[PDB]
């Protein structure tokens, strides 16, 4: 029992939208009405220090 | 020559030899099928009830 040939896939994958979205959630940038893209780990950084409320 | 034929000195040699080798062949056969891709189902797709595919 060699090892497998597993078939090498064809058609769209997820890592399309990954990657977009993933260069969507950092390096800033506009969209339709968005004042401005505010990345994660900096929009990340901002919503801890105006915080969520509390109770 | 009294008893035995002529290749019986051929025959002797070469059963002694034959004796070494199936007693090697048979440790190989031992240690083969112990580490084999059959014994221990290595490199087999075992049939799941649903077919997920990963």
């Amino acid at each position: 029992p060699f090892t497998p040939q597993p078939a090498p896939v064809t058609g769209n994958t997820y890592r399309t939208y990954v990657n977009d979205a993933r260069t969507l959630l950092n390096s800033y940038g506009y969209t339709m009405e968005g004042k401005v893209h505010i990345p994660i780990d900096r929009a990340m950084d901002l919503i801890v220090e105006r915080g969520l409320p509390v109770r | 020559a009294q008893i035995f034929p002529r290749n019986a000195n051929l025959l002797s040699r070469l059963s002694i030899f034959a004796l070494v080798l199936l007693v090697v062949e048979g440790i190989l056969i031992l240690g083969v099928y112990f580490r084999s891709n059959y014994f221990r189902q290595v490199n087999v797709a075992i049939e799941q009830p649903v077919a997920f595919s990963h």
